[PDB]
Formats: C-alpha cells, structure tokens, sequence
DNA sequence: CACTGGCCGCCTGGAGAATCCCGGTGCCGAGGCCGCTCAATTGGTCGTAGACAGCTCTAGCACCGCTTAAACGCACGTACGCGCTGTCCCCCGCGTTTTAACCGCCAAGGGGATTACTCCCTAGTCTCCAGGCACGTGTCAGATATATACATCCTGTCATGTAAGTA
DNA sequence: TACTTACATGACAGGATGTATATATCTGACACGTGCCTGGAGACTAGGGAGTAATCCCCTTGGCGGTTAAAACGCGGGGGACAGCGCGTACGTGCGTTTAAGCGGTGCTAGAGCTGTCTACGACCAATTGAGCGGCCTCGGCACCGGGATTCTCCAGGCGGCCAGTG
C-alpha cells in the first residue's frame, strides 16, 4: 500500500507550517479583482496601488484569522473538533455587530 | 443663583412637541436625551476632525460632516441625514 | 440702525441651535476653522435622529397607555429599531432595562 | 471590464489556509459559504470607508492611507502601511 | 395537598418579571459598602457621592446582564441550559479582554 | 473603618435577579462567586480609571462625572448621568 | 524633485543600537515601528485631549499625561514609563 | 552673539524628539497650549515603549538566528508580553502571522 | 372470530392563585410662569486656506508570453457528531426564621465649588544653524540550492493474557 | 481442577518521507556616505491659565430606632448534564489534470501630485438683545391601594384505544 497519513496528522503539519509562515495565504489578482469588482459597485472607475491592495488583503486574513480563533474556541466549548455556521454567527454576535 | 449648566432642555422639548403634541418627558429620560445629543455630537465632532487631519484642512464645512455621516450612522438614517442636511444648508445659503 | 437679530436655527428652520453647536466644535478643538456648514449640517443629523427616536418613544408610551416618556420606553425604542441598535451597541440607557427577548429554546413546550 | 462573480476567486484553498492560520482542525463543507459570505460583508464595510474617504479627497484612485484609516475607524488599526 | 409549581415555571416568571421591570436587582447599601471597599483598595479615605453610587450600579448591572445574554449565548450553543464557569470564559475570552 | 469582606454584599438572589434580567433560568452553584470575581475584576477596572480621573482633579470626594467618563473610555458608555 | 516624508527612521535606529548594538532593521519592521509610534502617540494625545476636556483644563501637562500613562498603559509598564517619564523631566528641568 | 544650539532631547536625555513630537501635538489639535514637561514625558514614554519591544524583537531574532528584526519576529515580541496584548490586542500586524498557539485538545493523544 | 370488559395511556376538565383589569385616592414631578443673564448674532475687517488651472511624470491600466503550483475533482478511508437512554446528581420552589435594609429622622463637618490674586508659563516670531531626508552605491545576511539525519507516524510482528480441552 | 496449548490483541521494532541539519552561492535590500534645507531651537515678548488662599454650604458622612421583605437555610424534588454505544455520516488526504495565477516584459496615459492665483470664507471683537436656564407653584398623571377575572399552571380521573378473555 502507498504512503498515507491518519486523519488530521496532516492537518497538524498544515496549521505548525502555517503559523510558522509569515507569507501570503490568499492569491493577489483575484483578491485585486474582487475588490474591484465590490468597488465598481459603490462606484465606476475606480483604481488601486498595489499597495491598497496589500493593505486590504492584510486586513482581510487579519480580520478572517480572528474569526477562526473566535470560531475554536466556539467549537472546543461545544466539545467538538469540526466547525459549524453557527460558531461563525455566534462568535461574530457576541463580538457586538 | 447657582451657575448656568447647560443642556438640551428646551430644544428636545420643542422637537417633541412638534413630533407628539400630547405626551410628557420625565427628567430620567431627559438626562438620556442629555447624553445622546453629547454621545453622537462627540462622535461626529472627533470623526470630522479625523478627515480633517488625513486630508491636511484646517476647515471642518459640511462635506466633511456628511462624510462623518456616511461613516458613522449605517444606511437608512445616513442617506436621510444627508436628505435634511441638504434641506437645511440649501435654506442657510438661501438665508 | 442695526438689523434685528433673527436666529440661526430659524434660519435652518430648525430648532437644535447652530450656535451651541458651533461654539462647542470650535471649544472642543476638532479644527482651526470651521465652515459655516458644518454646525448646521449637524445641527440637522441631530435634530432628525431626535425626531426619530422621540418618534418611537412616544409610539412605544402609547402602546403601554401611558401619557409621559420614561426610559423604559426610550429603550424600547432603541433596540426595536436596528440600525439604531448598530449605532447605540455599546451604549447603556440609565434605568432602561432590557427589551423582553427570550431565546425559544428555554421557553417551555 | 464590468464583474459579476469574482467572489469565488477566494478560493476553498485558500480559507483551508486562512483556518490553517487559525489552528482550525476540520473545516466543514459548508463552511465556505459563509465566510465568503462574511468576508462580502466586511470587505464591503472597509471599502464603502475607503470609497467615502477618496470621494472626499476627490481623488479616483484608492490609496492605502484611506484603507488604514477606513481600519482605525472600524476598530481594526493596521500596523505597516504608513498609517 | 400544597400547591407547588414546576421548577422553571417560577423561573420563566421570573425571567418575564424582571424583564418587563426595570428596577435595581441589587440592595444599594451592600453595593455602596463594597464600592467604598475597592474603592480603599487603591485611594485611601475616599468618598462618594450617591449619584457616583447609583452610575457604578447601572454600569454593573449593564456589564452583568450583557455578560449573561452572552453566557445565554454560549449555552444554547452548547445543547445546554444551565450556564457554567466555562461558558463565562468563553464569553471573556471572545469579547478580547 | 476597615473593610474586608462585601463581596459576598451581593448576594446569591440578587445575582438570580441579575441573571434573571439576563434572562438565565438556570444558573449552576459555581456561578455565583465567579460573578463576584468578575464583578471585582470589572470594578477594580473601572475604580482605578475613575480614582485616576480623580487625583488628576484634585478631588477627595469621586463623582459620577469621573464615572461616566471612565464607562465611555472602556467602550461602555453609559447614558443617564452626563451633563 | 520629491517631496519630504517624515517617520522615526533613524530614531528607531538609534535605540534599538542601544538595546541591541550587533543587530540589524528590515524596511518592513520600520513601517511596523512607525505606525506603532503614530498609534501609540495617538491613543496618548487624544486620551490626554479628553482628560483636558473634562476637568475644564485649556493646556496638556506633564500630570495629565502622567495620568494618561496611567489609564491607557496597564500594570507594571505604566509605573515604569512612571519612572522613565519623571527621571526625564527631571534631567530636562535640571538642564 | 547667540547661544550654541542644543537639542532638547539630549537636554533631557532622550533619543525620541522632543521637537518632532510636540510640533506634532501642537499641529495634531489636542489642545490650544501643551505644557513644557509634556513632550518630553510623551517622547520617554514612546521611547520606553520602542525600546521594551526592539529588545524583545532582538531577543527573537537571537531565538530565530537572525540578525535583523522581522515583523515576525515583532508579532512573536508583541504577543508573548501579556500587558502589550493589554496594550495591542486590538491591532493586526503586517507579515506577523500568528503566535504558536494550539490548545490542548487540538494536540493529539 | 367477534364481543366486550378491563386496563393503561392520555387527554380533558376543573380548581386555585398571580398578575391583569377595573376602580379609588393622594401626591409631588414636571409644565408653565417669572426673572435674570449670558451668549448668539450683525456688521466690519483682516488675514488666510483651499478650489481651480496647469503641468508632468510615474505607477497603474492594458496587453503579451511562458510554467508548472494551485485548484479541483474523485475515491478510499477513517473519524465525527450526535441521538437514546440510562444514571447520577444538583440546584429551584417553597416554607420558615433571622436580620439588617429601608425608611425616616437628626448632627456635624469635608470638601466641591466658587471668587479673587498674582505669577508661571507658553505660543509666537525673527532668525540661525544643524541633523534627518533625498540620493547614491556596495556588500554581506539571507534567499536559494543541494546533500544528510532524525521524527514520527504508521504498520508489521512477536509477547502475552486468556479461554478452552483434557488428563 | 490445574496444566497445557492455541488464539487474538497489545507492546515493541523499523522503514519512509518530510521536515529539520549543514554547507556553497549571489544578490539586492540594508547600511553607510553626502548635499541640503527646513525644521528644531534661543531670546524676548505679550499675554493669559491655572495654582492657591478663603469660605460656605451642602451634600456627604456618621449615628439611632422599627418593619418586614430580603436573605438565608433546609426538604423535597424534578430537570439537566453527560457519557457509552451505536449509527450514519462527511471531510481529510492521496494523486492526476487544468488552468489560470504567477513571473518576466512592454507601451500609455489617468490621474497623483506639486506649483501658482486668488478668492470665498472664516475668525475675531464691541454692542445688543432675546432666547434659554435658575427658581417656584400647581394639579393631575401617575404612584400607591384594593377587589374580582382571565390566564397560567397543575393535577385527577374521565375518555378512548387497545388488548385479551370468553362465548
């Protein structure tokens, strides 16, 4: 039989790997292009230095990653180790919005 | 006599007899006009003094307040913030 | 010889003053200068969500039949309203309460 | 030019990455949905900041000055982009 | 035989009695004579005044009750109706303090 | 003159009461003296924010000005006391 | 012909020298330095306006910006900013 | 004629300016006058503040081999200091990634 | 196999109390009146910041051309959530007993607050000079790349507990 | 009944790969050197903010006597919590494919940004007045008080359905 792991041991490579990494997690042109397609909405013509970009983007992992500890520390509390909708909801309900 | 503490008094008076001829204010609930009238001119004031300092102006007019405007309050109440505001600084330039 | 002194607020049609509005942004020292827009167009936003909030106020006295505004009925007004509660959410009325919302699942069967 | 459906261009990857940042163990299937669907919601807060704040410096391009602003007004202060 | 309610009957009138109230749920000399106690914790011979008294009252009674629609919170998400220690955790934890 | 235990001032129905504006039903026998602690946490917060505000004004006596200016500085804010 | 931008570049230098002589800075960790100092001074300046405001007080001082170290800066960094700031008035009224 | 120009900063010891940080408070709009004492207080303070997180940056940098600071290394500096969190818990970092931190039921066995 | 009486689940009716609905009364809270004051308003004047035009130059838009990393999709597989139910236990409901909270009533003085005084201080401005910023470069820590060593994770294989046959 | 022996599951061993461990290379971003100027700074001045003496009064602090609801404690009990077993389930991960993002390249201009004009505009001050707040009084909407209904709640035993005995 080929070489594979248990469930999740790769999930434990993947989060060591990716706390240890500082570099980007999510592409750059569809992010610029999202954000120009949300912009033309608000309004037509509308441009961006790379480097709004990399700020938006900044704020984008940096306010998703805060979610996701919100969002384990939901899961731990209902004893489970997979996610559900609702620990996004409540987490973002008590946060006050 | 004691010193003049100012307050909204007779300004959210007039706005409810305007708005509800009949009904009364208890004092409770005059204190928390009070603190709202200072809570939201606080937060316009600091937010129009904000998009004063990134634009580099020493002048805080009425586009940086509706701006103020279109931040803070959420949708509804911005766009009929600016309807009034409108209404009222094209009076003010109409004197 | 000097003209009358007409007000204003009268000026604006309104009643929240652009006097003490101007002369509390220019003391509570937002700007070196401030245009002549700006105490008015306030003077406006705060006249309006007065309107709106006393609007509910007096809505929610009259469903409890009663004739003068109490807190109670103040914060009544705030959180049936929701973008009011995502302007006021971290903001506490003295003696208010809160709006009776129970979660379904404790209420019994 | 004009865009419909770029919002899939975040793609399920890549919030397998943003949880793996995290230190989420099992992202289910669903999931997805709902943080794109957050991230709409947020992004589209932040932009409509942003957008408010170059329509007031009457410029037409957003600059990264106006998008730390845009954060320190939500709550959000950015370090490293010249705020 | 003696009548008696249900448990949780007496407690949904109460819920739906305090609710509709909006009167202090704390004896206010008690309170008074523990603020003075914190209060010489790090000032000594402090006084206060009653008004001060009543604003600490409904700033603790404000903190307290959106603690305990958070810890509600965190209960009917854990399948559960009692609180406990671990949901007010979790819900100091995601308030980020 | 001194003061050693009013923590336990606020009593175990009065905390029920709390709760029940909370709208808790059922309340665990552990909570109790946790809600105290945290109630100490929270006023120890507030009191040396307010005593802070205090002997920058020169004064013996703490107002409930310096109250709701040290609510409003933690995110709080309480109206019914200003002005 | 450029124009001027002001930051903390060689500042920052200097005190990490300081602190640390054989170590070195990357660009990215300035523009981290920078927006820490503007934050930080920004949360100290607008904390020590509101102290101002409230007791009726028209100038910034030392003593309210002491308090202002006091209320924003928590535990042990409050007192020995404390230190830090009262040796420094010291030594600057002494010179 | 005219005295020797002396830097403030060095008159009360400090590296951070004196000058560039009360300019900047007299143009930032906190107030109308600031007190002699208090730019030099302010300028301590961020200086304090600098140097606590710059040594705790290099002692990072020594941990990870390297000898020029990274903002990684400046989120590690940040998030293992307790009252900084209290300071900073509120402010995202750029190319700071996490703390390492996996709770104890996520580690296996 | 049908009738029918009995038994058990369950379903309905009824009874008591808790707050609501309806009166009854007394009271001080606010609404209005009066008086005062201080602060908004008007005009003029003087300085000044941003709107507008113009230019330019630079990075963003637009288009072009390779390269496998990312993405994605299926498939095997293993773990994941959760419902039933039992089981154990812990806190609400209520009654009773204590006790200090609340009321309410009275003395006293600490300091909050106000007014005056007088002096410490602090922005402003002219001017002078000097250290950080723009600009240029050169150079070694790190990005990158290639060869080993253990971690570690999973998986096989004997060691051993254990159940059964039988002398 | 104990001794022996075969079987199934767990303790011990070992391989494979991926990430750590060691070392060579080049390169550009860090780091040092230079011109500059503009921004920090020294002195003087005009002026005005706040620290402090004095006081007063009032509002907070201290003390005393009673009621009874608030608090506290115990009995009882029902509801809640939660873990084991099982059951069905749904992503995690391995691996081949696509494609489209990523990496390097080129052209133009939108508009970002700097510079000159000037003007709309805002700020400040004496006078003046007029609306807006301090203080007081009144009555009636509301707080406090009292009695019956409806609703809420909870319990028994009436009702229906099912089952088993019997003819």
């Amino acid at each position: 039989k080929p070489h594979r792991y248990r469930p999740g041991t790769v999930a434990l490579r993947e989060i060591r790997r990716y706390q240890k990494s500082t570099e980007l997690l999510i592409r750059k042109l569809p992010f610029q292009r999202l954000v120009r397609e949300i912009a033309q909405d608000f309004k037509t013509d509308l441009r961006f230095q790379s480097s709004a970009v990399m700020a938006l983007q900044e704020a984008s992992e940096a306010y998703l990653v805060g979610l996701f500890e919100d969002t384990n520390l939901a899961a731990i509390h209902a004893k489970r180790v997979t996610i559900m909708p609702k620990d996004i909801q409540l987490a973002r309900r008590i946060r006050g919005e | 006599k004691r010193s003049r503490k100012e307050s909204y008094s007779v300004y959210v008076y007039k706005v409810l007899k305007q708005v509800h001829p009949d009904t009364g204010i208890s004092s409770k609930a005059m204190g928390i006009m009070n603190s709202f009238v200072n809570d939201i001119f606080e937060r316009i004031a600091g937010e129009a003094s904000r998009l004063a300092h990134y634009n580099k102006r020493s002048t805080i007019t009425s586009r940086e307040i509706q701006t103020a405007v279109r931040l803070l309050l959420p949708g509804e109440l911005a766009k009929h913030a600016v309807s009034e505001g409108t209404k009222a600084v094209t009076k003010y330039t109409s004197a | 010889a000097r003209a009358k002194a007409k007000t204003r607020s009268s000026r604006a049609g309104l009643q929240f003053p652009v006097g003490r509005v101007h002369r509390l942004l220019r003391k509570g020292n937002y700007s070196e200068r401030v245009g002549a827009g700006a105490p008015v167009y306030l003077a406006a936003v705060l006249e309006y969500l007065t309107a709106e909030i006393l609007e509910l106020a007096g809505n929610a006295a009259r469903d409890n039949k009663k004739t003068r505004i109490i807190p109670r009925h103040l914060q009544l007004a705030i959180r049936n309203d929701e973008e009011l509660n995502k302007l006021l959410g971290r903001v506490t009325i003295a003696q208010g309460g809160v709006l009776p919302n129970i979660q379904a699942v404790l209420l019994p069967k | 030019k004009v865009l419909r459906d770029n919002i899939q261009g975040i793609t399920k990857p890549a919030i397998r990455r943003l949880a793996r940042r995290g230190g989420v163990k099992r992202i289910s299937g669903l999931i997805y949905e709902e943080t794109r669907g957050v991230l709409k919601v947020f992004l589209e807060n932040v932009i409509r900041d942003a957008v408010t704040y170059t329509e007031h410096a009457k410029r037409k391009t957003v600059t990264a000055m106006d998008v730390v602003y845009a954060l320190k007004r939500q709550g959000r202060t950015l370090y490293g982009f010249g705020g």
